[PDB]
């Protein structure tokens, strides 16, 4: 490497530790890496930022997909990548975004903890915005592959108040959000797999409970499938014709009997959680939660559902001007 | 992944360059090499990347993406900034990750570069490949930042398949037009024109070669045929250069004239 080229680059190189104040401000730690609530040290902005140190050193498949995709994707419901910092000494990659004070994991946890001890169209607006961001990804042949409440961020106070931001494109290639074809050995991720995850989220927004909640290498997972059949019922041959084609179909036949789930249906489940089966919300949930992926509704068809034309209409701000009762995120003392 | 998004992509918005800006940045290397020798070096390194990709059993799309990363790097930076012998396998290694082929192991990437240069390019390289994985990893960081993290690259292959399918001439024209698209990587075309325009120029040259009348199909296109003719002239010029160039006889001399990285004090 040319020395003059190297010192010039090193002199011009923006370092994350010099630009942002984030030590002690970790709000997330997972397979994605570490997410911090950061502030600019130069103080020309008073905005909060989200700084992510990607997991591992160098550019993994995960980091590569997240950078490659977020560098192109531009949609109001997809988290926007501002900057990439490449720390040469430790080979760490940092990604900068706007800070979303909220996410669906915390919002749902807040409602769940309340039932133990929402504005009218908040759930509808969250679903419409998730559908809008996923439809943009799918129109661009991008599968999320890991949709869950935790990576569905929602902006707090500011110019984008209550706007959903879909996060985490780094899934390069619990199971409560995994479509049943994945649990039966499906060899590829599809748009339908994302749609099933959106259906799980929608049901959880309506009831505050993970619809396919289940106890903690092989793609086949008995208890998770059992929970799905306890909620949905056991698929008949006519409901999912190509189920015979799944690699784990004979394992499903050996471990399960249809009659066990004879009084099981999405209608009965949602009835227990006080959601009316005759509502447009229920009919849309059922179209998203279809066992056979080829029979699952598309994100664009979901956006056209009459549920979104029924009062109340979805709003740009999911909180619809209402005081946000949700607390701010807590800082993890990561050691 | 990102198919259909060309007009809103970083490839179009940042990496479709102005020919004069490109020629201006090249002047620093043209102090050591003639324009002809600089072109021959780009032909040479496109062939090195192709050979590295073949050795690693990579799909043509991975090889093409790696070739574009290499061209984008030397479109903005001098041949002396980083050794192109280290840059070429580094481009292949990163493209294989972007194209979701996988992480080529340290031993596999180093053995493939050592083996390809030794068995296929010893006319240009008397010594064995001297770089190790730490160098490739260092280079990867530099290549990523110096491309502004733009990893999604569009190639003429997909629009070409759509055009020959529309023509109903796949069996006759696709093999040749596809090979001509491979040849366009020996030139600066991917840095100057949208891929669908390079695909049309290749398809046009294939029709001329195979004496297939396609004037009406080409006239029914809502495209700037002047830009298509500019690309066709670049392809015809490459064939004349290819004919007059003997890469095996000339590359050891051209590589010696090339500016080399300055060591630290
Ligand atoms: C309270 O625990 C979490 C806070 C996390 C958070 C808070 C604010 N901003 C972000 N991001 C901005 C853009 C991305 F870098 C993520 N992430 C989100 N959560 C996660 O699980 C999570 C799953 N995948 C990713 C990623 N990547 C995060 C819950
Ligand atoms: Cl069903």
């Amino acid at each position: 490497m040319d020395y003059d080229f190297k010192v010039k680059l090193s002199s011009e190189r923006e370092r994350v530790e010099d630009l942002f104040e984030y030590e002690g401000c970790k709000v997330g730690r997972g397979t994605y890496g570490h997410v911090y609530k950061a502030k600019r040290k130069d103080g020309k902005d008073d905005k909060d930022y989200a700084l992510k140190q990607i997991e591992g050193t160098g550019i993994s498949m995960s980091a590569c997909r997240e950078i490659a995709l977020l560098r192109e994707l531009k949609h109001p419901n997809v988290i926007s990548l501002q900057k990439v910092f490449l720390s040469h000494a430790d080979r760490k990659v940092w990604l900068l975004f706007d800070y979303a004070e909220h996410d669906l994991w915390h919002i749902i946890k807040f409602h769940r903890a309340s039932k133990a001890n929402l504005p009218r169209g908040m759930v509808k607006s969250l679903l419409y915005q998730i559908l809008d961001g996923i439809h943009y990804l799918h129109a661009n042949w991008v599968l999320h592959r890991d949709l869950k409440p935790a990576n569905i961020l929602v902006m707090g106070e500011g110019p984008e108040r209550g706007r959903v931001k879909i996060a985490d494109m780094g899934f390069a290639r619990t199971f409560w959000y995994r479509a049943p074809e994945l649990l039966l050995g499906a060899r590829h991720y599809t748009k339908a797999i994302d749609i099933w995850a959106i259906g799980c989220i929608f049901a959880e927004l309506l009831t505050s409970e993970p619809i396919f909640h289940c106890r903690q290498s092989n793609p086949y997972h008995h208890d998770q499938l059992d929970r799905i059949f306890n909620v949905m019922g056991f698929p008949a041959d006519k409901d999912w014709e190509d189920i015979k084609k799944m690699p784990e179909h004979s394992t499903l036949m050996k471990d399960f009997r249809r009659n066990t789930y004879t009084n099981c249906s999405l209608i009965k489940y949602m009835e227990k959680h006080k959601v009316k089966p005759d509502s447009k919300a229920f009919h849309l949930l059922q179209k998203l939660l279809t066992m056979d992926p080829i029979k699952r509704i598309t994100s664009e068809q979901a956006m056209q559902d009459p549920y979104f034309l029924e009062d109340p209409l979805p709003t740009s701000d999911v909180f619809a001007g209402c005081q946000i009762p949700y607390p701010k995120r807590e800082f993890l003392t990561e050691e | 992944a990102m198919a259909g998004n060309f007009w809103q992509s970083s490839h179009y918005l940042q990496w479709i360059l102005d020919k004069q800006d490109l020629l201006k940045e090249r002047q620093k290397d043209l102090k050591f090499l003639s324009e002809e020798e600089y072109w021959k070096l780009q032909i040479f390194f496109t062939n090195v990347i192709q050979a590295l990709g073949e050795h690693l059993k990579l799909r043509q799309q991975v090889i093409a993406t790696a070739t574009v990363y290499f061209k984008r790097f030397y479109a903005r930076y001098s041949l002396k900034s980083i050794d192109p012998v280290l840059m070429a396998p580094t481009c292949v290694f990163l493209a294989s990750k972007v194209e979701e082929f996988g992480v080529v192991s340290n031993t596999r990437l180093i053995a493939a570069a050592t083996s390809v240069l030794k068995t296929r390019f010893s006319y240009a390289f008397p010594k064995e490949f001297p770089y190790r994985m730490n160098h490739i990893l260092e280079c990867e960081f530099y290549l990523l930042e110096l491309m502004d993290c733009c990893l999604i690259v569009y190639h003429p292959y997909r629009p070409l398949l759509q055009y020959v399918q529309d023509m109903g001439q796949e069996d006759m024209l696709l093999p040749l037009a596809w090979r001509i698209v491979n040849d366009t990587y020996r030139t600066d075309l991917c840095l100057l024109y949208p891929p669908f325009m390079i695909a049309l120029a290749c398809l046009h040259v294939a029709c001329v070669v195979q004496q297939k009348d396609a004037r009406q199909w080409f006239a029914e296109l809502s495209v700037d045929m002047e830009k298509i003719l500019e690309i066709i002239r670049v392809i015809l010029k490459l064939y004349e250069q290819w004919k007059n160039f003997d890469e095996r006889k000339e590359m050891a001399t051209i590589l010696s004239k090339m500016p080399k990285p300055k060591p630290p004090p």
